[PDB]
């Protein structure tokens, strides 16, 4: 379960490929696996976990 | 009696130098630089510090 996250963009140009990176400053309870997902279509994930 | 050479008389504080006739390190205007850098040398930022 995750805590404490917060999320900046230290980088992000609207190219056709993925070009931007997201940092995620996370507090979590445990070590795991998330299923990072953005439900909007504002951005596609190169990751799914 | 021919006066000074251009060496001690030319304004701007120029050189003067034979073969070839030039004039060197005249301080007057400016020039105007034209730089064409391909894409391929700019890298990203977090690449950079």
């Amino acid at each position: 379960t995750l805590s404490a996250a917060e999320c900046t963009l230290n980088e992000c140009v609207y190219s056709s490929d993925f070009g931007g990176i997201a940092t995620v400053k996370y507090s979590a309870s445990k070590s795991g696996k998330c299923a990072v997902h953005v439900p909007s279509g504002t951005a596609t994930l190169k990751e799914a976990a | 009696d021919k006066a000074p050479s251009l060496k001690f008389t030319a304004p701007f504080g120029c050189e003067i130098y034979t073969n070839p006739i030039r004039a060197e390190n005249c301080a007057v205007g400016s020039i105007p630089l034209a730089f064409d850098i391909p894409d391929a040398l700019f890298t990203r930022v977090s690449e950079t510090p």
